[PDB]
């Protein structure tokens, strides 16, 4: 069968588009799967339910994932789906809400400049980076699928 | 081979990647016969009704758009657009239907290989050689304060104002009847905007230059195309002052220049504020009255936290300063595969531009 953790491994993180995703229960906060270091601690998930329930938490505060804070960018719904986007140098991600649950997923280093921040300084050929539209996109249409499917 | 194409309410700037200039600037106006765009109907408002298909930063006509898209292809750049990729332009908080529009009428209309649509302010930014920062964009009939981080807007934080250029050139012709001359035909009206672009400035103590002004009689000398001599007083520095001072045409709902980014960087995380506040960038033609930034970065540092010395950075091309890190951000390796492909468009649609233009 089509377990969820291999939605989080083959579907998410298989896709290039994240390294760490978390498939979580909206009210209860559990584990449903998770992969990769960037999983979101159990405090870190009550913040990101708060966050869910008054999008201004993301504004003030963005959110915390693997101890690293991430500035929010923009919030709102794009239909069933509630969404989040966040940022933190070169890195950043998403939460994307179903009807019992919601995922996280997290690529890029937090750590790093953005490429597009070293391509102003210095524009230089240099391998291809994970686009953040691109693991909008991949989370959003899984989203789409498990609330198509009630989950 | 990239096309990069600033839509404004009043200026259109074409030209192409690479470039350090917009190589086609020209009015965002539409003429008919009581059909013609640009330059042209500017030049012929005798046997034409002139229509703008941007207003306030939104297009509100798409027919004339298209228009103005195709003068703008073939009459201006004098190109093919399937042969190029075209990044346009857009206002913040456009409205998703609007960006759905321009993205089909670029892949339908003229087959465009690839398209991308980037905020006018985000792409200032990039001109000024960073990806954090506030932006305030002041043109012609729109003004916008733009937290931004890592290249990606903060949209809750974003403050728009529907005043700017045009509004000030109204001023200027109101401020200006009372010295018993009437500025109401098309030429007087090109006289005032000329003064104002010319001859006006932003004082740097207001009340200081009002009291020089009239202790001194201070007066430029604007010369008129018959040889004729104009004499203007304070209102050189009283019409620019409306952007400080928004209550002086009754916009009172208007903060101001200090107070808008002031009240923008305010509604951020504060973890980003003082990276907000030291790097506070100037684009648009509003924004190039002499003694602006000055101005700005005086009231700024006077609202600004003790421990906080705020930096505003205004280069000598601020008016073009969209367009520039547009030819900027189409020439960054990273940006190449950012581009969205017609084979996108096919498979999704038009909404594709939702997630990949973010
Ligand atoms: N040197 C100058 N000093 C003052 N105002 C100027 C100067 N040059 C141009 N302007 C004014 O700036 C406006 C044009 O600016 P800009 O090209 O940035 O606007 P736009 O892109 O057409 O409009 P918007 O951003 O509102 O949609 C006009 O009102 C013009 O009169
Ligand atoms: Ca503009």
């Amino acid at each position: 069968g089509p377990s969820w953790q291999a939605y989080v491994d083959d579907s998410l993180i298989g896709s290039g588009n994240m390294h760490s995703a978390a498939i979580i229960g909206a009210a209860d906060g559990s584990y449903w799967a998770y992969g990769g270091s960037y999983v979101p601690q159990p405090e870190e998930v009550q913040h990101i339910q708060k966050c869910l329930s008054d999008f201004s938490f993301v504004q003030s505060s963005g959110v915390n994932i693997y101890g690293v804070k991430f500035f929010g960018l923009q919030c709102g719904t794009d239909g069933d789906c509630k969404y989040i986007f966040f940022k933190k140098g070169a890195a950043g991600g998403c939460i994307y809400t179903t009807k019992q649950a919601f995922i996280v997923a997290v690529y890029g280093n937090p750590g790093d400049t953005s490429s597009l921040q070293q391509d102003l300084e210095k524009n230089t050929a240099h391998a291809v980076t994970v686009n953040p539209a691109d693991c909008n996109t991949t989370v959003k249409r899984i989203a789409d699928y498990l609330i198509k499917l009630g989950y | 081979s990239s096309i990069v194409c600033d839509n404004g309410s009043g200026m259109v700037k074409a030209g192409f990647s690479g470039d350090d200039a917009p190589r086609h600037v020209f009015p965002s106006i539409v003429g008919r016969p009581k059909v013609y765009v640009g330059d042209e109907a500017q030049s012929k408002r005798g046997v034409l009704s002139l229509k703008y298909p941007i207003e306030h930063g939104i297009v509100t006509n798409w027919d004339d758009m298209e228009k103005i898209w195709h003068h703008t292809f073939y009459n201006e750049l004098r190109v093919n657009p399937e042969q190029h990729n075209v990044l346009l332009t857009e206002a913040p908080m456009n409205p998703k239907q609007n960006r759905e529009k321009m993205t089909q009428i670029m892949f339908e209309t003229f087959n465009v290989p690839s398209l991308y649509i980037g905020i006018q302010a985000v792409l200032s930014l990039y001109s000024s050689g960073r990806t954090t920062g506030i932006v305030l964009d002041a043109g012609d009939g729109v003004t916008h304060t733009v937290p931004i981080y890592e290249g990606y807007s903060l949209p809750h934080a974003v403050r728009r104002v529907d005043m700017a250029g045009r509004d000030l050139t109204e001023y200027l012709m109101k401020i200006m009847m009372e010295t018993g001359t009437t500025f109401t035909t098309t030429a007087e009206k090109e006289i005032v905007r000329n003064v104002k672009e010319q001859l006006c400035y932003v004082a740097l103590d207001f009340e200081e230059e009002m009291t020089n002004s009239a202790k001194s009689a201070n007066e430029e000398a604007f010369e008129l195309p018959d040889g004729n001599v104009m004499m203007v007083g304070n209102q050189r520095f009283r019409c620019p002052e409306v952007l400080f001072k928004p209550s002086l045409i009754g916009l009172d709902e208007a903060p101001g220049f200090p107070e808008m980014v002031y009240q923008s960087i305010n509604k951020c995380d504060i973890d980003v504020r003082r990276e907000l506040y030291g790097n506070i960038v100037l684009s648009g033609g509003s924004t190039m009255f002499l003694n602006l930034p000055e101005r700005l970065a005086k009231e700024i540092s006077n609202l600004a936290p003790s421990s906080i010395k705020p930096k505003v950075v205004a280069p000598p091309e601020r008016k073009y300063s969209v367009w520039i890190g547009g030819s900027i951000l189409s020439s960054l390796t990273t940006f190449q595969t950012m581009w969205v492909k017609k084979s996108e468009y096919d498979e999704s649609g038009p909404s594709i531009v939702h997630n990949k233009c973010f």
